[PDB]
């Protein structure tokens, strides 16, 4: 019984965070009301892992809904699984954070972190064992980047040793809602380096772009961005929903060789277009898994090195045939998986494939090429703050600009500890 | 793709063959450290054959049979032929030899000095040559005094042979040589002869009458080139080929290089390969070995051939590195990794 | 090639055969040791909180 | 006759116990119920099988055997298996979170709380035992309980039980069965702080358990029933001196006696023939001579090497079925003129033959196929060495950037801790070295 606590904090976080629990809900056979109509063992065998069992045989996500306004989790609640969320999970605000992290992180985040931090406790003390915590939210906005990165720093105060893992979507310019969201993104990024075991980086550019050029989606929408996510999200947490031949503990120990440099690029296959019936084969999955045009970060994997990689096969399949694949990658392209750690690519097999897929492969990449992404969002940090602008938003709510000083250095510094382990 | 690492800078021949590998497209070369390789050309000392055949889903090729050097040891490859069955003590293709430490340091130092005192007393040619694996350091002399005088002066292990006083001589000239032959060893343990051989002849007179010039008795193509006068005389860098080699033989001996040479080569090469067999073979070994061997031989008056060493790390002539390390490619390397004649090989059947 | 100490009984028999002759930590320390590494755990957690108060 | 409890360390020594206990049942006709028939004596007697089994009034044969994991998954499969019956709950010990293949975290942070407890649980079965010879330790290397955990307990059992000795069976690492990258960390920790407390340690390398299962047993994929039903066979031959009538490794003692000269030279390599697959049509049945020869292939050596390049110090052959010594010696005369064999100077050039008359019992429906006789060659050459040399090197790759040490660190470990354990194993590989080189 080692228990997952979930929380989702901002639009983003909770727009996400709630396809997802809709995605797996389905996969585990929960229906909208929490009552399991599944016809296979394996979907209850660790199904505790996420779910709480209510009286009745019902089984409510252990999750937290929190937003400092009421907006999206009241979408939430009238969504089709809203039903399925304890009401009591759900804390929330009426102010709102105006996208600004300080306001999320300092000022109105600061009021009603207690309160969620009642709803974490409870869940936590009700768990038999608790391995961690997995955040969903986006770093661009207020709520799920300030308050969030708030709620990572308080609760590894009340539980420091357990696993902080999070969902982080990165701002990009191309799907963007304010010219802020660099501010925000810089400031969150140092609260993850120091306070999250593991962050699996999610680039809306990259959602955008999959969503455009694979996808063949003319005009996308949040809604088929978070299709992405969803499916991705699934893909990770397979390991730890289902019985295979792992504990957020052990994937860390195994994926994480520096402290700060915990942040993974996530991968999902097939992405076919509306051709979507035919059959998949093992060399094509694995060939797409790999590919760049395939990868959520929106970072060339060719421009850096694979530290770790983590491949999760879904589905009735060959494994010899599997092993013989990946094999194939590695010993086909070596000069981008870094040569002392020996067996720095693992592969595991999950028998129940994804609602509607014969075979699917999801990837978990812990490459140097991560420090792409960062340094496009220091470059549109610094582009605005050697100006000043928009700084006045962020010193009303109490900060200086000595802490954006501080926060531009840490990131930069994050790319110099990539960029020794690229060479 | 395979791919392929390269652990020693400093071979001439597989230099050429990485050279041509890649100019295939097919193969992919690593830095020498990366593991996940198919074919490691490695290091010469020291390579480390017990990390080879570790890497789930690699067939992992080396180009160095382990434990080879018994054979191209200088005092190793006599202890081998003087205990080995298969080639007895009475070896007839193998000078007598034998194995003489320092005294500052078994030894056979009384077996031999027995020999030669029996030699001495039977008014026979006495003459023997001190040699060993670390020159780059020879003696030939016809008094054991100083031959033993010369190892203890040393600190390595050395090994004293019978001298070929009456070596075969080329006309014009009246001079010594030796005769290189290329053997290639694959991965089956089939054992292919390079059908080019050379011969690396001294461009000065022999002279029996005084061994302490040593440049009309030792046929090393680098001391003809240094200490001899006459480099380049009669053929270009004292190297005649086989083609040459035979149309003398047959001019003025009246028979061929087939026959009154090369089938005691090909016996010689047999024996010895198949000696140790069972030692080095690869068959059911979990990576895979094949190794280019230099085999170098003397030819007396008689026409009889004997075994002077073998080189486990050979160079070949410049007018063959292109054909040899082609046939490499060929019969070593794409026969366990093919690619998308009349060989140059002469197959030497044998029972496994 | 000789045999040497041939037992026999009802469910097997040994012997030896030759082809040719021939030419701590105590408790208390081990307790330092486990205390030692618990005292640099809660030294770290200690640094942790610090940073965490400030 | 003189007791032996079995402790089972972490997921691969749990489950290789729960296959070899159930070989051992299948061998000495006990029932799932733990009831013997055979045996004439109830609830008592000192016959052979006494040493790995108790007896109740009730006429139950318990194992003398303690398991210990710091999760409950692996246990619980033996609580609710076929066996569950054999063991008591005392036996069955299971932490709540395990050690997450950190060897600093079995050892320190989790072994500290759950050493005493172990210990306690193993004094119960000593108590039963009027004559312990002493101890048989199944762990992984990369496991952080087989690891980290397994040390601790051998430090303290070294204090508790001083006169007793103790053999290891060990799993060394293989990629292609794991999914860890520490593993290589773990195995050079357990390996230094281990090395003065075992008097002999029996290694099996995945890898080579990995292809005798598809070379030998036609399996494209094999699983960890496939590879445990595999060891518990060359386990059962290892152990079968001490649970049968017979005289030659009679007692632990005898274990280091026959095959360990020099002390932290103790890790024989294990060789077994024939693996025939049962699915076969039906296989021709090899001869004394034939699965003796087979001892000298490295396709069915427990870790793969070449022993042609080392030097043996010892060398015991364990025959199991229709074999008699004049067929044994017969083989022997034709092997050493075929192969190259070469003894230490300091040693004398002979073979240990052991023959029980019984043949190998295979387990009803699993993979191995029933044969007439088979042979385990437990022979000491320097060229075992060369999987410590494959180990170390991997160590020094990851070490050499402090690759993943900060997880080591934190449960409370040195950094001093990895350079002082990797030095041992540089002075482990010179060991062999200047006994099998010249
Ligand atoms: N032969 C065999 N090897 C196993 C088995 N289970 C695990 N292993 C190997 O053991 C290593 C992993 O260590 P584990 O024993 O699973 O870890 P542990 O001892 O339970 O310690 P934790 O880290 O706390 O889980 C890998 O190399 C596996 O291949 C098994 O049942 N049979
Ligand atoms: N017993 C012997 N009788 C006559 N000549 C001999 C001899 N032993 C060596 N030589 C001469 O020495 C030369 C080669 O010596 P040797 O081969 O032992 O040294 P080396 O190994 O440095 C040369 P390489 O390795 O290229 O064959 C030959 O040209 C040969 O003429
Ligand atoms: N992928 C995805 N990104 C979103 C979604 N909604 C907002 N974002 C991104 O999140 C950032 C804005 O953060 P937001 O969640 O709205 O702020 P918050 O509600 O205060 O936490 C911008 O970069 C948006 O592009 C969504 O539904 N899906
Ligand atoms: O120009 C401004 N900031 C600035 C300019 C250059 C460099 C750094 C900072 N601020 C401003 C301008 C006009 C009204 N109010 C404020
Ligand atoms: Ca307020
Ligand atoms: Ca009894
Ligand atoms: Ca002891
Ligand atoms: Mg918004
Ligand atoms: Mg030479
Ligand atoms: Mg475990």
């Amino acid at each position: 019984m080692r228990e997952i606590v979930h929380i989702q904090a901002g639009q983003c976080g909770n727009q996400i965070g709630a396809k997802f629990w809709e995605v797996i809900s389905d996969e585990h056979g929960i229906d909208p009301t929490g009552s399991y109509h599944g016809d296979s063992d394996l979907q209850l065998e660790r199904i505790n892992v996420y779910y709480n069992e209510a009286t009745g045989n019902k089984y409510v996500p252990r999750a937290i809904l929190v937003d400092l306004e009421p907006g999206t989790m009241d979408s939430v609640r009238s969504g089709p699984f809203g039903q399925i969320f304890r009401p009591d999970n759900f804390v929330f605000g009426q102010s709102g954070a105006g996208n600004n992290w300080a306001k999320g992180h300092y000022t109105e985040g600061a009021e009603l972190v207690d309160s969620v931090l009642d709803v974490v406790r409870k869940e936590s003390e009700s768990c038999d064992c608790l391995q961690g915590f997995q955040l969903t939210h986006s770093l661009g906005g207020g709520t799920g980047s300030g308050m969030g990165t708030l709620l990572i720093s308080k609760i590894r105060e009340e539980y420091p040793d357990r696993i902080m893992n999070t969902f982080s979507v990165m701002p990009s310019p191309k799907v963007s809602d304010t010219v802020v969201e660099p501010y925000n993104a810089t400031l969150s990024v140092h609260q993850l380096v120091e306070n999250t075991d593991e962050t699996y980086c999610i680039d809306n550019e990259a959602l955008y772009d999959i969503c455009f050029r694979t996808l063949k989606l003319t005009t996308p929408t949040y809604g088929d961005l978070n299709h992405l996510v969803s499916a991705t999200m699934s893909g990770v947490t397979t390991c730890l929903r289902f019985p295979g031949q792992a504990d957020l503990r052990k994937l860390a120990v195994n994926m994480v060789p520096f402290p700060r440099l915990h942040f993974f690029m996530p991968g999902f296959a097939p992405l076919t277009s509306r051709q979507q019936y035919r059959a998949l084969t093992v060399p094509e999955l694995t060939q797409q898994m790999f590919d760049s045009k395939n990868m959520m970060a929106a970072c060339d994997p060719r421009h850096g090195r694979y530290l770790t990689v983590a491949a999760i096969f879904r589905g009735r399949m060959s494994m010899k045939e599997v092993d013989e694949q990946m094999l194939n990658v590695q010993n086909k392209n070596s000069s981008y998986f870094v040569e002392w750690i020996p067996n720095n690519v693992k592969t595991a097999v999950c028998d129940i494939p994804p609602r509607g897929l014969k075979m699917s492969a999801t990837f978990i990449g812990n490459s140097t090429a991560i420090q792409e992404l960062f340094k496009r969002i220091s470059e549109q940090f610094t582009a605005m703050f050697r100006r000043k602008a928009f700084l006045h938003w962020y010193t009303g709510e109490g900060m200086d600009e000595m802490e954006f000083t501080e926060a531009e250095s840490n990131m930069n510094d994050l790319v110099s500890e990539y960029q020794q382990y690229q060479d | 793709m395979y791919t392929f690492v390269v652990r020693d800078e400093n071979s001439s021949v597989y230099a050429e063959v990485s050279r041509l590998l890649l100019a295939t497209g097919q193969w992919k070369r690593l830095r020498k450290d990366n593991p996940r390789f198919n074919l490691m050309l490695g290091e010469r000392n020291r390579l480390p054959f017990g990390r080879l055949g570790h890497e789930p889903g690699l067939v992992q090729l080396v180009n160095y049979y382990r434990g080879a050097d018994k054979l191209c040891r200088k005092a190793s490859l006599v202890k081998l032929i003087k205990t080995s069955p298969e080639l007895s003590e009475s070896c007839t293709w193998f000078p007598e030899s034998y194995v003489i430490y320092p005294t500052n340091l078994t030894d056979e130092r009384e077996v031999f000095l027995a020999a030669y005192n029996r030699r001495r007393e039977g008014r026979e040619g006495n003459v023997w040559i001190a040699k060993s694996s670390a020159g780059a350091g020879i003696l030939i002399s016809s008094e054991a005094s100083e031959l033993l005088d010369f190892i203890d002066e040393q600190g390595q292990v050395h090994v004293i042979q019978k001298y070929l006083e009456k070596p075969l001589l080329l006309e014009p000239g009246h001079r010594k040589f030796d005769i290189r032959s290329w053997v290639l060893v694959d991965h089956l343990y089939n054992i292919y002869l390079y059908r080019e051989g050379v011969l690396r002849t001294s461009s000065e007179p022999y002279n029996s009458a005084n061994f302490q010039d040593k440049t009309c008795h030792l046929t090393n193509h680098c001391i003809q080139k240094e200490y001899s006068k006459n480099y380049g005389r009669y053929e270009e860098g004292n190297e005649m080929f086989f083609e040459e080699f035979n149309q003398y033989l047959m001019d003025a001996l009246n028979t061929t290089l087939e026959n009154s040479i090369l089938l005691q080569i090909k016996h010689i090469i047999r024996s010895c390969l198949m000696c140790i067999e069972p030692a080095i073979s690869t068959k059911h070994l979990h990576y895979q070995s094949f190794q280019l061997f230099g085999f170098d031989f003397m030819v007396d008056e008689e026409l009889k051939v004997w075994l002077i060493e073998v080189n486990g790390a050979p160079a070949c002539a410049q007018k063959l590195y292109a054909e040899l390390c082609q046939g490499i490619v060929d019969v070593a390397i794409s026969s366990v990794f093919p690619l998308a004649p009349t060989s140059i090989f002469i197959k030497l059947h044998h029972h496994h | 090639m000789e045999v040497i100490e041939l037992n026999k009984c009802t469910s097997g028999q040994s012997f030896e055969v030759i082809l040719k002759p021939p030419s701590d930590p105590s408790l208390e320390e081990i307790q330092k040791k486990l205390e030692a590494a618990e005292e640099r755990r809660k030294y770290q957690e200690a640094e942790l909180l610090k940073h965490l108060a400030e | 006759m003189r007791e032996c409890i079995s402790i089972h360390v972490g997921q691969a020594g749990v489950q290789i116990g729960n296959a070899c206990w159930e070989l051992y049942c299948l061998e000495h006709g006990i029932q799932p119920d733990g009831q013997m028939p055979s045996d004439k004596t109830i609830g008592g007697g000192d016959d052979s099988f006494n040493t790995f089994f108790s007896e109740t009034g009730a006429g139950k044969h318990v194992p003398r055997a303690v398991f210990v994991d710091l999760e409950p998954t692996v246990i619980d499969e033996v609580r609710t298996g076929t066996y569950r019956q054999l063991f008591h709950p005392e036996q069955l010990i299971t932490g709540k979170e395990d050690a997450a293949n950190n060897y600093a975290r079995g050892h320190y942070t989790i072994g500290k709380e759950i050493i005493d407890l172990v210990l306690d649980r193993i004094r119960k079965l000593a108590d039963q035992c009027t004559g312990l010879q002493g101890f048989l330790v199944f762990h992984s290397f990369g496991g952080g309980t087989g690891s980290g955990f397994t040390s601790l307990l051998m430090e303290r059992l070294s204090v508790d039980y001083g006169k007793k000795s103790k053999l290891e069976f060990s799993i060394y690492p293989a990629p292609q069965v794991s999914t860890a990258v520490v593993e290589p960390y773990n195995s050079i920790l357990t390996t230094h702080t281990t090395l003065e407390h075992s008097d002999c340690a029996f290694m099996v390398d995945n890898e080579a358990i990995y292809d005798i299962c598809r070379r030998n047993l036609d399996i494209e994929r094999p699983t960890y029933t496939n590879l445990n039903r595999l060891i518990s066979q060359i386990v059962s031959s290892i152990t079968a001196s001490l649970r049968f009538d017979g005289a030659l490794n009679v007692d632990l003692t005898e274990f280091q006696t026959n095959l360990v000269p020099y002390p932290r030279i103790h890790f024989p390599l294990a060789t077994y023939a024939p693996v025939i697959s049962a699915e076969k049509a039906y296989h021709e049945q090899l001869s004394v001579a034939e699965i003796t020869n087979a001892c000298f292939e490295p396709a069915n050596q427990m870790v793969k090497c070449d022993p042609r390049h080392g030097k043996y110090m010892a060398c015991c052959l364990l025959y199991r079925g229709d074999v008699v010594p004049k067929d044994v010696n017969a083989a022997i005369a034709t092997i050493k003129t075929k192969r190259s064999i070469q003894f230490v100077d300091w040693c004398p050039t002979g073979f240990k033959v052991g023959i029980n008359y019984q043949p190998p019992t295979v387990v009803p429906g699993g993979d191995l196929a029933k044969v007439q006789r088979a042979v385990c060659m437990l022979s000491n050459t320097t060229a075992i060495a060369e999987a410590w040399a494959r180990l170390d090197h991997k160590f020094d790759l990851m070490y050499a950037k402090r690759a993943f040490v900060h997880w080591y660190v934190g449960e409370g470990m040195e950094e001093g801790e990895f350079s002082e354990a990797r030095e041992d194993m540089a002075a482990l590989e010179k060991d062999y070295e200047e006994v099998g080189v010249d």
